[PDB]
């Protein structure tokens, strides 16, 4: 079997002028722990911040291919900025040059469109793309997505006295309050989930720049 | 009218590409090698053409795996590409078998390399020759290997411009040591002769480098003559000038 | 692995990293070979440590010198600030074992690179025979992962800890895992090797320590 | 392989083998095409009559193709168009325009012109047709440095100079050949400074004149 | 014009580059001659090293090619040495392939047949070299067989090689242990050259049952001496 | 007769084909290389097909910490240039090692001289002077086709390069010790261009810098960013 | 997943859901599963989302390719054979979508096994059932083009309605002769509400 | 089968048991185990790869001169890698011992002991085997392993074929059943 | 005979001055760019008056907003501009955005001195026009020697010697569109053997709005008839 799982979850959450990239640093064997701080989230550069979330060995490679054609980009187009729709379009032909023996992961990229607008884009491992508001990857995906989506989406609440007739609107979410929701999610898939802990990494895609945010988690 | 082929004899049997790039080796920069009693002492001629140029650091001397020296005079860039092949050659063997090359395998392995040069028309003879050497399994030997492909096992070597007196001053030492150098004594005799050779290229400014692989001084390691030992030969090399 | 080696241990303290590995070589429940140097001096500064087929261990030990001396061509600072890195050697065997792996033909190894950087830091990264490379204040391999890391992690337990960590903390450590590991690993040994790299003292290797 | 560079720039800018290619073509015999409203014409002035190939050979049941030069070399670039026009059917679901043959049968005759280990072409084509589900006429020709282009009548082989100039003073692009009669009868003209004639009409309709009428043609000029 | 610079035929049906590359095989000015006795064959070769900057142990044209045969070479050494090697693995391949050793003239017949193909594919020149192959076949005995730059080979009761051919040659077709057949090489290549040999100035290649070895310069002054006698 | 190609000795023991190819280079516009233990300096002279025309790019940047000028044959220096740039990316991936200045001037050596011993190919009509800094400082080094590469404390390439190499002969013993001042070396680099102009003055068009340092990634300044130095 | 497309007087009407699940998980419920390959042609992607996303744009790319070389548009038969070569060369569910000069509306189905059809009306995912159905029982081709948009936003939402892995929400796209025109994404909880109540539909549905 | 060699004061000694099985049927069992893959180095397994690397240790002593021992386990191991005793004698080396077992690993020993006999003469040759033996000494001590080997192992059998190899030369002794059974 | 790829003694590759020399017997093409875009004109050089001149196709579009204009053995200038509108779409493909011109211009001329034992190097020069945000509107004049500059105005071909110094002495900054039609028609008219008109000449500009398009021969004529 050449491929493997190491755990660890990851969420891209776009806001209207952020776009923040939260991921665990644990990585795991089976039922040990290799590392209690081991990074997955990545600034590649150009504001762009990567998270190649599945089997470390491909994510690794995928991420530094990524790096390299960034590399590349900038030597043949004099230093020019990537933007985040052309790095979603090289990251889905370096996903599907390995088409039949694919790279098994799921890789999350955020930062600013060219409006600077916050920009969240999912990739299938065989190569398929989207753009999204928010994207959660990992195995606790399935733990926190839900609650972000009822809290910054509203879904399923609506205004009270309204007969459930009239939606709660929706609302611009400061970076502050969408790092304290990624925060409770993660505290939350840290208590519900065995391979999620030991500290959380956040990746703040601005127009000042990437900044990085790191916060404990617990260790059991 | 047969001198303008690689692989053509001429009606006398000769290959004359292969002496005209013996005589761009003859036109270059000298370059010696001293078989000593338990080791080889390279000694190579640098022309400072400028005195812009990094001093000690524009190398000419290289090293074949960690137990061979070579040294080279006339086209720079074929010996690079000589021990280029040299290197890619002593891993091949290292990888097939466990030990490191011994010298005449590497010597037979560059020579059967320099000598494929003169089969065909498509290619080159190599505009070198090779002054190299080492200490193995079974003590020290010095080779230089010529553009036919042509190489013997050498006491002294010597090639380049100055390589007649060169030549003249290795008899000399040979002569007078029959029990066999020693290896620093045959560095600071490389050091001499360099600088007796030097007079026929006075022109211009030249820098000495040294290398040697001896069992005693180095361990049976190819390294650099630097420091105290290189400025000692250096001073016994001017003081034998007067 | 038919013929295979067992856990390689490691942590870094405030100067450097210590790793150790016994000196066996099993052939299945037979305890065949006991002569086996698992641990691996790369330069001055790095001792690289392998776990599992030995005959995959004795190629990457080939590669290794074969990488030295490759390093060791036309550069005259390669016994100075131009000399291999943890860092460096780390990349090159992590880049061979994936390039195998992807090829399904894996060198079927964990492998511990320890080692102190130019700069002075730490150098202690793992990688396995499927590419997975990961650093951790405290590694182990096999065996080790399960038993000898909760024992150095009690040392441990994350970077800030480090600086806390004397040498002597660390190798009584280190030998006290060793012999947990001789108590409850049925293809251990009492023999082993220990290699201590620190950033002021410099490499130190210690054959034939017993448990 | 063999792959000496046999076209290359002489030191006047010419590719001499190119032009050796040229003279080839002007020593063949004859392809006349007077394109009409209508009609494209394409005509040519002890052999046994039967099985000697036309000269107009169609390509497709909508494009035809004649030739002047090296017939053996005309052989191969007419196997290729047909392959070519067939994969196009197969492929694109279409079958070809007759610019897109044009372009294919001139892009064959540019790269041997720059191809080490072969030498160009010494064929000039006269390609002619309907466009699929078209009606306006096309006549194209390529010659064997691959330039291609359109004409309303173009003549090539021996005498294409002269003919060429009693087309320029006979036909006239204000107003082409208006009947089929006039296309015919303008070729046989030409041809006339033996005749035959080949008339493709839209809809894959390429009929060959039979002698009688040909005859006919020649005596009311 | 150019039939003189490959292997082409001339219009009097004549290969000029074999010719020159048959030139080519005197440039080293050294003389060789083989012997058989009736249980060993006996290579005696010249060996002038004028150089005193030279290694005389490394000067030799006399090759062990497998453990039974052995070649002398007159040409320059680096077309001597590919012969070598390319016989030394010619041999190897043949003990892989047919599970004994090749013979002498099997190997002589194999390198031949290269040296056809220099001749006529025009891309490869002839190696300047003459090819003397000497073992004890243990089917024919003692076995002499020598390869020109032509393609040409055949087998011999004795020959000589090199610019005083002729003279060993008659003097050998006058005459018509191996340390006894060594002296008479010795001594019939004295009187052939006119020349006395000291220890330095001879290479000695035996062929015998068992293997092919050649002597030192201790050997050969012994021989020397054992002639002197 | 002896320099129809490059696989031909002369008589003399010259290759033919590999002079002119260093014929090219003396055709090229000039560039000015120097360094000091910090700093190394790239200076060129863009050269201009017409005064409708714009000026031909004759520095080219590697990476952060690497670059190259060119002399001659524009399409052979993007080529080297792209070599270059695959040898660092090599060394990148596979050991996370930035590749040394002198390694790189080997593997352009290796390069080159494929091509004078061999049919079929030409010798690189382009010479180049590679400035970087590595863990052992800065460096300078001249690539000729020949295949020879030589690291110096100053050099230049091109027409008239004689007026800038003993400008920079002159003041080596000044700006080698210029150290952590970038400015006065480009200053410097500035003075011994000028050296080899014979009409055309330094103008804001004409004037190419680049510099790469200790704490100095590899920047190129053209237009409004070298008048301060003119 | 649920795709429709079908042809009627005013164009193609092509209707889609957006929901995206890994098992029982929906990983998304904002999926676009059509493809604007270019200003004239859509693409539908129904199971291998990624060789239909990768190759689609890879058509658009040929289609350019066709237009600067030919200085015309490729036809629907043209794309829809390319991409049925290429599919059955690495032997999904796509509904190629245009409207060219020459052809007019044309829809063409191809699948993961290589067949090519035309068609008037094409459903693929799980809840093509539901969908097809809902187009059988009311589809015309004398179909105005509002009513046809509601006929597409009726067959999803009854398929997402019904099945379980067909929802999220319905994008509309409409195929006209100028070339395709998006009618925007509609909630298919929304969408069910409002259909229940101006329609009467959804009897057992309490609301 | 039962192969084991020993190093001994005066050089090595390759012992090994002459039968071959397929399954319970002894085809052979006059099998000569001890294959020459050069002059003085012999190897035996636990044949196309003996072939091998007696081709390239003849190319190896035509090229570079004689191989020793280590050059040929070397040579096995790449033909292997990408269970094997060599032992072999060289002047310098005075002998040696290479065991490469299936995972295709090589180690230096004093003896070797392989087969499918061997696992119930390990406690046995460990307890009676002493460095620098006499030549009777060790050919005794392997006398009396592979005499234990073959009346344990079902696959071990027939004549105790040993070479022995010093700088006197190589030596063939053969021991009958008749004469190591009652040992 | 010579190799291909040999150089003079001057430093000059043989080849690719005789490429240039075919060049120079080409027709004349013509491109000046200013700030609300670039217009390209060419001679249409019909050889006889039944050659349908309106097939002779001497600008074509690359890409959306870049076009070209081809001089001399134009049988070359296909095999380029295929080359070149493959990679304006390889481009579009792998990185979602257009081609930068330059980026363009260089992956052209990439395939320069790609020739030796390509047994020659092309025999046709390109006048590159196109748009961009990175540059705005650019000029280029890609050789068969792999040298391209950009320029303001650009004259190759037969007549290029006179009308590269009318450029000269026309040019300046503040251009406007028509101006630069009007300058284009001008020089082609100096130029040209034949009496210019619409059907033995052609006019193409591009603009950020409208992208590359060629002028009708309607269109044309207005335009000449302002002269």
């Amino acid at each position: 079997n050449p491929y493997g799982d190491n755990g660890g979850t990851i969420l891209g959450i776009a806001g209207e002028d952020f776009a923040v990239l939260a991921g665990d640093t644990r990585n795991i064997t089976d039922y040990s722990i290799n590392s209690r701080y081991e990074p997955k989230v990545f600034d590649c550069g150009d504001n762009i911040v990567m998270s190649a979330n599945g089997f470390a060995a491909d994510g690794d490679a995928l991420v530094k291919r990524f790096k390299n054609s960034v590399k590349w980009y900038h030597f043949d187009h004099n230093d020019k900025k990537l933007s985040i729709n052309s790095a979603a379009r090289n990251i889905q032909h370096l996903l599907y040059g390995k088409r039949f023996f694919p790279y098994y992961v799921h890789t999350i990229i955020a930062g600013l469109d060219e409006d600077g607008k916050g920009a969240v884009y999912s990739f299938d491992p065989v190569g398929s793309y989207e753009r999204e508001q928010c994207r959660a990857g990992g195995a606790a995906a399935s733990l926190i997505m839900p609650f972000l989506d009822n809290q910054v989406n509203f879904k399923n609440q609506y205004e009270p006295g309204t007969n459930g007739k009239v939606k709660k609107p929706l609302k611009y979410l400061s970076v502050e309050e969408v790092i304290k929701l990624v925060r409770d999610s993660f505290t939350s898939a840290t208590e519900r989930h065995i391979q999620v802990g030991d500290g959380l990494e956040i990746l703040i895609v601005t127009k000042d720049g990437v900044r990085k945010e790191f916060y404990e988690l617990k260790r059991d | 009218g047969y001198d303008l082929s690689n692989s053509v004899f001429s009606p006398d049997g000769r290959n004359f590409q292969v002496e005209y790039a013996v005589k761009a080796v003859e036109n270059g920069t000298t370059s010696i090698g001293i078989k000593c009693n338990d080791g080889v002492v390279f000694a190579v001629e640098k022309l400072i053409t400028s005195k812009l140029l990094v001093p000690q650091k524009n190398v000419k001397i290289q090293v074949v795996d960690r137990h061979i020296g070579c040294v080279y005079s006339g086209l720079i860039p074929d010996g690079r590409h000589l021990v280029n092949r040299g290197r890619e050659e002593a891993a091949s063997f290292k990888k097939l078998y466990k030990t490191p090359i011994p010298i005449p395998a590497f010597a037979d392995r560059l020579g059967q390399y320099v000598q494929a040069h003169t089969l065909y028309n498509s290619v080159r003879p190599f505009g070198v020759s090779t002054i190299f050497g080492g200490v193995d399994k079974n003590g020290a030997h010095l080779y230089m290997l010529e553009p036919s492909g042509s190489y013997w096992g050498y006491k002294g070597a010597a090639t380049g411009k100055g390589r007649q007196s060169a030549k003249a001053e290795l008899e000399k030492l040979v002569d007078h040591h029959p029990e066999g150098l020693s290896a620093r004594e045959a560095v600071k005799q490389a050091a001499k002769i360099i600088y007796l050779a030097h007079e026929d290229n006075k022109e211009k400014d030249f820098e000495l480098e040294i290398s040697w692989c001896s069992l005693s001084e180095t361990n049976g390691l190819h390294k650099f003559v630097k420091g105290d030992l290189l400025q000692e030969a250096i001073d016994f090399a001017q003081k034998e000038i007067n | 692995p038919i013929v295979t080696g067992t856990s390689v241990i490691s942590m870094k303290y405030d100067n450097g990293v210590i790793i150790a590995a016994d000196n066996l070589g099993s052939y299945g429940s037979l305890l065949r070979f006991n002569g086996v140097e698992r641990l691996i001096p790369v330069g001055d500064n790095t001792v690289v440590g392998i776990s599992g087929d030995i005959s995959d261990m004795q190629h990457i030990e080939r590669l290794l010198k074969d990488l030295v001396t490759e390093n060791a061509y036309d550069n005259p600072l390669a016994d100075a600030e131009e000399a291999l890195e943890p860092s460096y050697i780390f990349e090159y065997l992590a880049t061979v074992m994936y390039q195998r792996r992807s090829k399904m033909n894996p060198l079927w190894n964990a492998i511990i690179v320890a080692g102190v950087q130019s700069n002075g830091d730490q150098f202690l990264r793992y990688v396995n025979l499927l590419g997975v490379t990961y650093s951790s204040p405290t590694l182990a391999t096999g065996f080790g992962a399960h038993m000898a890391n909760p024992l150095l992690r009690k040392v441990v337990d994350r970077e800030s800890d480090i600086p806390k960590t004397t040498v002597q903390v660390a190798e009584e450590a280190i030998v006290n895992a060793m012999r947990v590991l001789y108590y409850r690993d049925a293809r251990s040994s009492r023999n082993f090797s220990l290699a201590i790299i620190d950033k002021n003292t410099g490499l130190t290797f210690k054959k034939n320590l017993q448990v | 392989g063999y792959d000496r560079a046999l076209s290359i720039f002489s030191p006047d800018g010419h590719i001499f083998q190119v032009e050796y290619a040229l003279e080839a073509v002007k020593r063949g015999t004859c392809a006349v095409g007077v394109k009409g409203k209508n009609c494209v014409v394409l005509g040519c002035e002890l052999q046994d009559t039967r099985i000697t190939p036309s000269k107009v050979s169609k390509i497709d049941s909508h494009v035809v193709l004649s030739f002047s030069g090296l017939n053996a070399d005309s052989r191969i670039l007419i196997e290729k168009a047909r392959v070519e026009a067939q994969s196009h059917r197969l492929t694109l679901e279409d079958p070809v325009t007759v610019e897109y043959l044009t372009r294919y049968v001139a892009g064959v005759q540019q790269r041997y012109t720059q191809s080490g280990g072969v030498r160009p072409f010494g064929v000039s084509t006269l390609i002619a047709g309907f466009d699929p589900r078209d009606d306006e006429p096309k006549l194209y020709q390529t010659e064997p440095s691959g330039i291609y282009s359109s004409w309303s009548a173009q003549t090539i082989g021996r005498n294409s100079k002269t003919v060429r100039e009693f087309l320029e003073k006979n036909y006239d692009r204000k107003e082409p050949p208006a009947t089929v009669e006039e296309c015919v009868k303008l070729t046989v003209r030409s041809l006339l400074e033996n005749i035959e004639i080949t008339v493709v009409k839209p809809d894959s309709d390429i009929v060959a004149l039979s002698s009688e009428e040909i005859n006919q043609y020649v005596t009311q000029i | 014009g150019y039939d003189r610079h490959i292997t082409i035929f001339s219009p009097e049906g004549r290969l000029y580059q074999v010719e020159y590359a048959f030139k080519a095989t005197n440039q080293t000015n050294i003389n060789s001659l083989a012997v058989r006795g009736k249980d060993c064959t006996v290579v005696i070769s010249q060996k002038k090293v004028p150089d005193k900057l030279l290694d005389p142990t490394t000067v030799s044209y006399i090759f062990c090619i497998s453990r039974t045969i052995g070649m002398v070479v007159n040409g320059p050494i680096p077309d001597a040495r590919n012969a070598a090697l390319r016989a030394k693995a010619e041999a190897a391949e043949f003990r892989y392939k047919y599970g004994y050793d090749m013979p002498c003239d099997v190997l002589a017949k194999r390198m031949a047949n290269l040296s056809q193909i220099y001749t006529q594919r025009a891309y490869m020149r002839p190696l300047g070299v003459i090819l003397t192959f000497v073992s004890v076949d243990e089917e024919l005995g003692p076995s002499i067989y020598k390869t020109d730059p032509a393609g040409y080979y055949v087998g011999y009761k004795a020959t000589a090689t090199g610019p005083k051919q002729q003279e060993i040659t008659t003097n050998l077709e006058n005459h018509f242990s191996w340390e006894k057949v060594v002296e008479f090489a010795i001594t019939h290549m004295i009187d052939a050259l006119g020349t006395e040999f000291s220890k330095n100035d001879l290479e000695v290649g035996v062929a015998t049952k068992d293997k092919f070895f050649t002597l030192s310069a201790e050997n050969i002054e012994e021989r020397l001496v054992a002639i002197a006698e | 007769n002896y320099d129809g190609d490059t696989v031909t000795f002369s008589p003399t023991g010259r290759l033919f084909q590999v002079e002119y190819a260093l014929e090219a280079i003396k055709q090229g516009s000039v560039t000015v290389g120097l360094r000091s233990n910090t700093h190394a300096v790239l200076v060129a002279l863009k050269r201009n097909a017409d005064e409708l025309s714009s000026y031909q790019k004759k520095i080219i940047k590697c990476d952060e910490h690497m670059g190259l000028s060119l002399a001659g044959l524009a399409p052979d220096a993007r080529v080297l240039s792209n070599y270059l740039r695959q040898q660092c990316n090599y060394s990148s991936l596979v050991f996370n090692r930035k590749l040394a200045v002198e390694r790189a001037g080997h593997l352009l050596c290796d390069k080159a001289q494929k091509n004078t011993q061999s049919y079929g190919g030409r010798p690189y009509g382009v010479g180049l002077l590679i400035i970087g800094y590595d863990k052992s400082g800065a460096h300078l080094l001249e690539f000729q086709p020949s295949g020879n590469v030589t690291e110096l404390y100053g050099t230049a390439i091109g027409a008239r390069s004689q007026g800038a190499k003993t400008y920079l002969e002159r003041t080596l013993d000044t700006f080698i010790k210029i150290d952590g001042n970038p400015d006065e070396l480009i200053k410097a680099g500035v003075e011994a261009i000028s050296q080899s102009l014979r009409d055309e003055s330094l103008t804001v068009d004409n004037l190419s810098i680049a510099i790469v340092g200790k704490d100095t990634p590899f920047t190129i300044y053209d237009g409004e960013a070298v008048a301060k130095y003119i | 997943t649920t795709t429709l497309a079908f042809r009627f007087q005013g164009g193609i009407i092509v209707a889609v859901d957006s929901r995206a699940t890994a098992g029982n998980w929906v990983a998304s419920q904002t999926v676009k599963k059509v493809i604007e390959i270019n200003p004239f042609l859509l693409g539908t992607m129904a199971g291998g989302a990624a060789d239909c996303q990768f190759w689609e744009t890879w058509l658009g790319s040929q289609c350019r390719l066709h237009e600067l070389r030919e200085k015309e548009r490729i036809s629907v038969a043209a794309a829809s054979k390319i991409l049925s070569n290429l599919v059955y060369q690495y032997k999904m569910g796509t509904m190629i979508c245009g409207y060219t000069r020459k052809e007019g509306p044309t829809i063409y189905y191809v699948d993961s096994d290589g067949t090519r059809l035309k068609g008037d009306i094409f459903c693929v995912g799980s809840g093509q059932t539901f969908a097809y159905g809902v187009l059988d029982s009311n589809y015309k081709w004398d179909l105005s083009v509002e009513d046809a948009l509601y006929l597409g936003k009726r067959s999803i939402l009854a398929a997402a309605h019904r099945d379980a892995y067909s929802g999220g929400s319905v994008n509309l796209y409409h195929v006209t002769e100028d070339g395709w025109i998006y009618h925007g994404n509609h909630d298919v909880g929304e969408l069910f509400w409002k259909v229940k109540e101006e329609e009467g539909s959804f009897n057992n549905v309490i609301g | 089968t039962s192969i084991m060699a020993v190093t001994f004061k005066d050089g090595v000694i390759l012992g090994a048991d002459s039968r071959t099985t397929t399954g319970a049927y002894i085809a052979n069992r006059v099998t000569d185990k001890l294959t020459r893959v050069h002059d003085k180095i012999w190897c035996c397994r636990s044949q196309a790869i003996a072939d091998i690397v007696q081709y390239h240790l003849e190319l190896y002593t035509s090229q570079y001169g004689t191989p020793s021992t280590e050059t040929a386990a070397s040579v096995f191991k790449e033909l292997c890698y990408e269970g094997i005793i060599v032992a072999g004698y060289d002047d310098k080396n005075k002998g040696e011992v290479y065991t490469i077992p299936l995972g295709g690993s090589v180690h230096k020993l004093p003896y070797a002991i392989a087969g499918s006999g061997s696992t119930f003469i390990y406690g046995y040759c460990d307890k009676n085997f002493r460095e620098n033996m006499s030549k009777e000494e060790t050919v005794d001590f392997i006398k009396h392993s592979l005499s234990q080997a073959i009346k344990w192992d079902g696959s071990s059998g027939g004549v105790i074929r040993m070479v022995v190899l010093t700088a006197a030369g190589v030596e063939r002794l053969i021991f009958y059943p008749d004469e190591y059974e009652q040992l | 005979d010579r190799g291909v790829s040999t150089f003079s003694p001057e430093g000059r590759l043989f080849q690719v001055e005789y490429s240039l020399e075919a060049i120079k017997l080409g027709s004349t093409a013509i491109g000046i760019a200013t700030k609300e875009g670039v217009v390209l004109g060419v001679e249409k050089r019909a050889t006889s008056p039944l050659l349908e001149s309106d097939s002779i196709e001497k600008i074509v579009e690359i890409d959306r907003h870049i076009g070209c204009a081809m001089s001399g053995l134009t049988a070359d200038a296909r095999s380029m501009i295929e080359h070149a509108r493959t990679a304006a779409v390889t481009h579009n493909l792998y990185y979602d955005e257009d081609i930068n011109v330059e980026s363009l211009t260089q992956s052209v001329c990439d395939l320069a001195l790609r020739f030796g034992e390509m047994s020659r190097p092309f025999g046709v020069a390109l006048l590159i026009a196109g748009h961009d945000a990175d540059d705005g509107y650019q000029l280029f004049h890609a050789e068969p020697s792999g040298t391209f500059y950009r320029y303001n105005a650009k004259a190759i071909g037969s007549g290029s010697e006179g009308a590269q110094a009318e450029l000269l002495n026309e040019w300046h900054s503040s251009l406007t569109l028509k101006e630069a039609e009007l300058l284009v028609l001008k020089i082609l008219k100096q130029v040209m053997e034949e009496k210019l008109d619409e059907n033995n000449a052609q006019l193409s500009c591009i603009t950020k709005q409208d992208g590359f398009k060629i002028y009708d021969n309607e269109k044309t004529a207005e335009l000449i008839k302002e002269l």
